[PDB]
């Protein structure tokens, strides 16, 4: 609800071909052990193949799929896990230690689900990747 | 996220033997006790919003520099961030009450909470005041009885009790 | 992924943008739920393209 | 970690609000169950060495030429004998952790996360532990409604095999 | 909409797996109280007239401002008490809805979803509404665990107001 | 896209490429001459612009009263607080078009989609464009209504503010 | 997502009365009736595996096109995209039976599964052929007369039976 | 904080561009107005205590039971009062700090920034404040075009409050 | 016995007249005050089986002699704790009944009539009741309105015993 308070951007450097895509997709955000045999799941694989849902729409169901909440959510602290939320979908640890303190109070009032989104609607996060494209290091 | 019944199982996976009988008469007591613990829950958070304003009684009135011009409780929106999350606080002591166990509270709530308040500029030892004060209005809550049958829950007040003062220790 | 089914089928006619990179091919579909369509409309209208039809599913 | 009182949480927690009543019903209706489901932990606790070498000998008769033929992974080799109670073992383990935690979850992370890629590579046939609990589910000797309570876990640890 | 049958589907719906045990033991325990949620529904609708004008006048008594200031949103004319009675009729309409679901779903859906939005622009102070359901919470006559069950919803109303 | 008074009459003088003609600065004169009284009634309607809406709303639902009785769509509270939601981004936008001076904002926002998501959604869509006529009715009386300010004619602001509501109320209906 | 116990607050709400005491009484019977909904709700998910592989081989074995070459259940991801989705159906119709009312069938198993049924070219009547061998094995097993007590499981029989016939409807 | 100034700039900072002569358009607007709106700050500055003590008592007549109640939130006694002339007395400092930097970036950062939340928690009527800021527009004695400056931000506080 | 609608009517029977306005205005204030005691008579009803368990407790405890000493006036047999709930049973009902009647007409014809004439000869000691009452005086739960006046008929009863 109410607006974040403004934090100081630190300077940064940074500022077949289907099954493939899925692969990439849980790459940058399981690090390639996690997907295992039980974290993929059929619906996602099949949305994709089926095109009904979108490459941004897939994302957001692994963000908030119950295999990630366990290993990286519950574990991780709420700083911590804001700084780790960053890396696999903007691609850029952040710039401000500040900026990742004020993202970690927004993120326990609306959960792990309530940040993953509010990621999405931000206006840098698809401009800088799009929604075709999967998420990549910046 | 631990439990009280999965953490008599995550030490004795580390163990690596089978749960023994004296365990399971511990969490025999617990499913017993168990009905006692759901009904203080839900007086918390039926006067869950009732308990922060009158927090707020006190914890302005007490050190009153705070609200008044140059405090960090001073403009609203700073204001309205210190009711943002007081209730926070009880939004995950109610979380450790349920769980029974200390531990959802400690990796979410406590874990980060110290380094943030030097960061923001905010009295740290300002908030522990006000939570003790808040301590003082939950188990007064939870221990009346009113339209329920007479039990006795006095261990739970005081482990109620205990999470609080875990609850003040990591920000103070 | 929206919490309950209340989809609705979204047609725009042209997308301007970068047109290569950013949007490789204009009239396409977005299938948004009910949640995030007051967001969407906002998104689309930002890059310009306008909207013909939006069916429910 | 998956338990009912643990589900009630993460769903609240996500929509960052209280606990309402469907959260704390969902926790009344673990109690009832809890109190049969330590029954069942019991009943396969004070069994155990019963039920291990009554069903590592029982997958020996269905499948005779895994004492025979000379594999690392076969068990015909002392070391695999040996191997075989630990396995065996193992999985007796993590049902009575399920049972007391009254979800799937013990058995979800100890157990089943990641089983299909430790058994192509080693080239356990997930064949043989499925012949293994079913001789456990048929010779607990549990009865009641305890007898159903063990028989979800075993039967759940069978769908995740294949 | 947030029901505890409707929160072990979603739960396990994103995860896309099957219903464990973990999901159906919700629905064991919610019958339990359902049994008793259902006394909380007949002791509301069958003093249904009773508790409305009971509680629309106990607010004309603490607020007796309300029937003499003249404006819109005031309740000075006949029209404001007729609308005071659809207003105050409403909430015991969604609290005896969201007693037989029995989550706080229809109570989340159809009242508190965006009254802090309303209740600004036609200035109606939610310190009126507050009033009323303490006066309904004190004045139904139920009793024993029925007794606690609408004492929930009507208090999770009371802090979604303040 | 976002075009204005200013920007229209070069987008037009660039499709035929010539240099603009001395009618059209002096077009652009007046442009600049009556530019201020917009500003000043501009003002007036955003500062009441809470105030309109919910006048607005003492009639849009007593004049069609299943709207909010049971039943009708909208009848519950957030059902309530979104015509409230979006009676006002009306506003948001009409307000937008008399600062550019030119509709081409308003058919972008407004009038693009709006009457496809309202028989998607399954909102009455002829029950908004009676409303939106009872928010001129109420924004002229008030952009027009001298008070306090020096008076000087503002006809033709107040016929072509109008039009935007009306432009705003075809695309719905 | 509806229920039996929402779906009679949504169109009650609809008409905008109280709810009625023979409702009351109705939903009475469906928590009388609750407890036999989640014992063949148990037997379904832990027979779950058993039943798509022993559906399966039938679905194969009747009509041997499909797996011999040319057929779309051909090639082996091929193969194991109609194990991959004819779980799905178990997945929704053992939702369908908690729920106890089909309209959280009806959004994923019958919503848009017609429609790339054809784009796609798999056969579509060749699915529901198999999903009444699921039916034929799904309540064979839920009407087992083996443990827990005799009992009158034929209404919730018939009305899990009509899951899956909708199941098929919708495909074919 | 938003101000015309800053509203250049951000603007021109996020296209990752120069300055150019649209950016500096906005700014150059501020200085005519600005001659004209510290003509208004000291208007309500020199009459700041006459304001004050005009608009608390103001609101004591068209609620004459917010002395009268007793409660932690409403005047009644004069601790109440104390808490009235501090709360009326912020908005006088806003509403001159919002005129002398052009924007209502301080107004919009200070004041109404969840204002939603404060007034619903305290059960502060925000029906209170809006009727002290239309005694302060009517009676600041304002003249000229400065009149018109002082009438807009009181207005945009007032459409925040409803 | 004694109602003031009654009393009005007494009293105008002696001097033999009509019901002028000095008797009719002792009616409506009868009327109004039912409104918080019937309230008041319900938050007793609903919770009876709650009080009469309560009390009996508090006189134990208050008084340990009264469950050891043998004799049939005191609660050492279980037909003594048997008449116990008999005798609180006995005083919820005529302080329902004369909240219901809204006098102390029943409180007077039905119990205190008499009441120190007995308990002189069963050696009853009027002060096991007192703290009966005052444990149900703290205990009831009913606050303001109605139970205020609820309030006067538990010390209306104190007075009596003593
Ligand atoms: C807005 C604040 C800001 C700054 C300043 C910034 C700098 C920045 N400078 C970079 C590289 C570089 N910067 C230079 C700069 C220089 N070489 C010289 O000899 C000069 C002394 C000097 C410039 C005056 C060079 C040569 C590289 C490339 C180095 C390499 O690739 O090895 C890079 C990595 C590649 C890239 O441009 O993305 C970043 C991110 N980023 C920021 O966000
Ligand atoms: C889930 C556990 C959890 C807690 C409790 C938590 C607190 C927390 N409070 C913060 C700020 C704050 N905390 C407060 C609270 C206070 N300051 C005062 O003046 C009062 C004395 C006191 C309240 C009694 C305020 C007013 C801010 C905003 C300060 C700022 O923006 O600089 C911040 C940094 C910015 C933010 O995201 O909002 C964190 C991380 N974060 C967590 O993840
Ligand atoms: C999740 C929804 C839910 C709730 C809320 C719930 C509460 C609940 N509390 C109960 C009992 C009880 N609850 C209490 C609690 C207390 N007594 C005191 O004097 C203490 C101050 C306090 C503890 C601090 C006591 C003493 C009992 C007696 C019966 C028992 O031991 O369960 C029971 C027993 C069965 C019944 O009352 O019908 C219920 C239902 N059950 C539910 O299904
Ligand atoms: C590899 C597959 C592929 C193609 C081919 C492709 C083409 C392509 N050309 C575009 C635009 C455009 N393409 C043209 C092309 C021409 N106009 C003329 O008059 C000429 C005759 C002609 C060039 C010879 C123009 C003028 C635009 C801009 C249209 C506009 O801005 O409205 C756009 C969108 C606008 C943009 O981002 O620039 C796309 C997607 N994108 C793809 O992903
Ligand atoms: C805590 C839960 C848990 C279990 C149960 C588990 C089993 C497990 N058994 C393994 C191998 C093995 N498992 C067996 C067991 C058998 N093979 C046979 O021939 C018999 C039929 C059967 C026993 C009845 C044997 C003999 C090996 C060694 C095979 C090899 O080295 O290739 C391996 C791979 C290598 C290893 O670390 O030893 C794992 C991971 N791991 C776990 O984390
Ligand atoms: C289904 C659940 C539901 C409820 C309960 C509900 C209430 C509700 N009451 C309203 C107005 C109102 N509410 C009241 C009621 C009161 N004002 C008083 O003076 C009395 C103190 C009090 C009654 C006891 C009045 C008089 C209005 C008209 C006020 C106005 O028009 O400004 C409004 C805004 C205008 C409207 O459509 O009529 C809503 C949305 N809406 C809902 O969807
Ligand atoms: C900026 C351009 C723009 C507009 C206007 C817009 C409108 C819009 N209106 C919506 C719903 C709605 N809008 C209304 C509006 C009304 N109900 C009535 O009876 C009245 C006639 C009217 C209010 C004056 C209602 C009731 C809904 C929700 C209906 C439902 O969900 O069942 C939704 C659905 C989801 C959501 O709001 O987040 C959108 C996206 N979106 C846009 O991007
Ligand atoms: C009731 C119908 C009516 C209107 C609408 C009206 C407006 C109006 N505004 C005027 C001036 C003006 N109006 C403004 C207003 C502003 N300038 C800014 O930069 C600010 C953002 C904004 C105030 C927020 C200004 C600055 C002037 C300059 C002349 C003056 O002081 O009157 C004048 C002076 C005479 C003229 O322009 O011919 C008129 C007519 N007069 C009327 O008879
Ligand atoms: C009769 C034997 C048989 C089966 C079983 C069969 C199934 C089957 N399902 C397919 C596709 C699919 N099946 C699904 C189904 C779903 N995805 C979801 O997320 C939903 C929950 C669910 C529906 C409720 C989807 C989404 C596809 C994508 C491809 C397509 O549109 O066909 C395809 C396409 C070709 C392939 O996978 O190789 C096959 C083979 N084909 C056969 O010959
Ligand atoms: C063959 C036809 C048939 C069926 C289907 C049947 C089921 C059945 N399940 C019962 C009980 C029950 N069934 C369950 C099952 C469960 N509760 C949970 O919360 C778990 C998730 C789940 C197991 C996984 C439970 C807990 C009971 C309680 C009573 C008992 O122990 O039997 C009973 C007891 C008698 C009755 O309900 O009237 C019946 C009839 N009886 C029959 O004759
Ligand atoms: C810097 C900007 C700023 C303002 C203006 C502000 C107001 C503000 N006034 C408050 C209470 C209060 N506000 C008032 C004022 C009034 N009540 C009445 O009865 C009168 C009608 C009215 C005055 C005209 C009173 C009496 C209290 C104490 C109420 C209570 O303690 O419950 C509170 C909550 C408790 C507090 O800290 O004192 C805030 C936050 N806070 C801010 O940060």
């Amino acid at each position: 609800s109410i607006p974040l308070l403004e934090y100081a951007p630190s300077s940064q450097n940074q500022r077949a071909d289907v099954d493939a895509i899925i692969w990439a997709g849980y790459r940058q955000i399981f690090s390639e052990h996690l997907i295992i045999k039980s974290n993929r799941q059929s619906f996602l694989e099949s949305q994709l193949r089926n095109r009904a849902i979108n490459v941004r729409d897939f994302i957001r169901g692994l963000g908030k799929s119950e295999v990630y909440r366990t290993q990286v959510a519950d574990l991780n602290s709420n700083y911590r896990l804001v700084d780790i939320t960053l890396k696999r979908f903007l691609g850029r640890a952040a710039y401000n230690q500040d900026e990742e303190i004020a993202w970690s109070i927004v993120i326990g009032s609306q959960g792990l689900h309530g940040f993953i989104d509010a990621l999405l609607d931000s206006d840098e996060y698809r401009e800088n990747f799009g929604d075709d494209i999967v998420p990549y290091q910046r | 996220t631990l439990d009280v019944f999965t953490k008599v199982v995550s030490q004795a996976d580390s163990r690596g033997e089978f749960l023994s009988n004296e365990q399971l008469d511990a969490l025999a007591n617990v499913v017993k006790e168990g009905n006692k613990r759901l009904d203080v829950v839900n007086r918390i958070t039926s006067n869950a919003s009732a308990i922060v304003t009158n927090a707020a009684r006190a914890l302005f009135e007490e050190q009153p520099q705070l609200i008044a011009p140059g405090g960090n409780a001073y403009t609203n929106r700073r204001m309205a961030a210190c009711l943002r999350d007081m209730e926070i606080i009880l939004r995950y002591v109610t979380y450790a009450i349920l769980a029974g166990d200390a531990s959802v509270l400690d990796d979410r709530c406590l874990n980060g909470l110290r380094e943030t308040y030097q960061a923001l500029g905010t009295p740290g030892s300002s908030v522990a005041v006000g939570v003790q004060k808040m301590k003082d209005a939950a188990v007064g809550i939870a221990n009346d009885p009113n339209g329920i049958t007479k039990g006795d829950c006095s261990q739970l007040i005081s482990e109620v009790a205990s999470y609080f003062d875990r609850a003040a220790a990591a920000v103070g | 992924v929206g919490e309950g089914d209340r989809v609705y089928r979204l047609e725009v006619t042209g997308i301007r943008s970068p047109g290569y990179p950013s949007v490789r091919r204009s009239s396409t579909v977005f299938i948004v739920p009910y949640e995030r369509l007051s967001d969407k409309i906002q998104q689309v209208h930002k890059q310009g393209g306008k909207i013909v039809s939006v069916t429910s599913a | 970690v998956k338990t009912p009182i643990t589900e009630a949480i993460a769903a609240a927690d996500t929509q960052g609000r209280f606990l309402g009543n469907t959260e704390l019903q969902s926790a009344r209706g673990r109690y009832e169950r809890a109190a049969a489901s330590l029954e069942a932990a019991r009943g396969l606790t004070s069994n155990a060495q019963r039920l291990i070498d009554g069903a590592t000998q029982a997958v020996y008769q269905k499948f005779p030429y895994t004492t025979q033929t000379p594999g690392p992974q076969f068990a015909a080799d002392s070391r695999g004998k040996s191997k075989c109670a630990r396995d065996v073992g193992h999985y007796l383990r993590i049902i009575t952790y399920s049972l007391v935690a009254g979800g799937t979850g013990p058995l979800d992370e100890y157990l089943i996360a990641g089983l299909a890629e430790i058994n192509s590579t080693f080239d356990l046939s997930p064949s043989w532990y499925v012949e293994a609990l079913k001789h456990i589910k048929a010779n607990h000797g549990l009865s009641g409604q305890a007898a159903n309570e063990a028989n979800t876990y075993i039967d759940y640890a069978i769908n995740a095999l294949s």
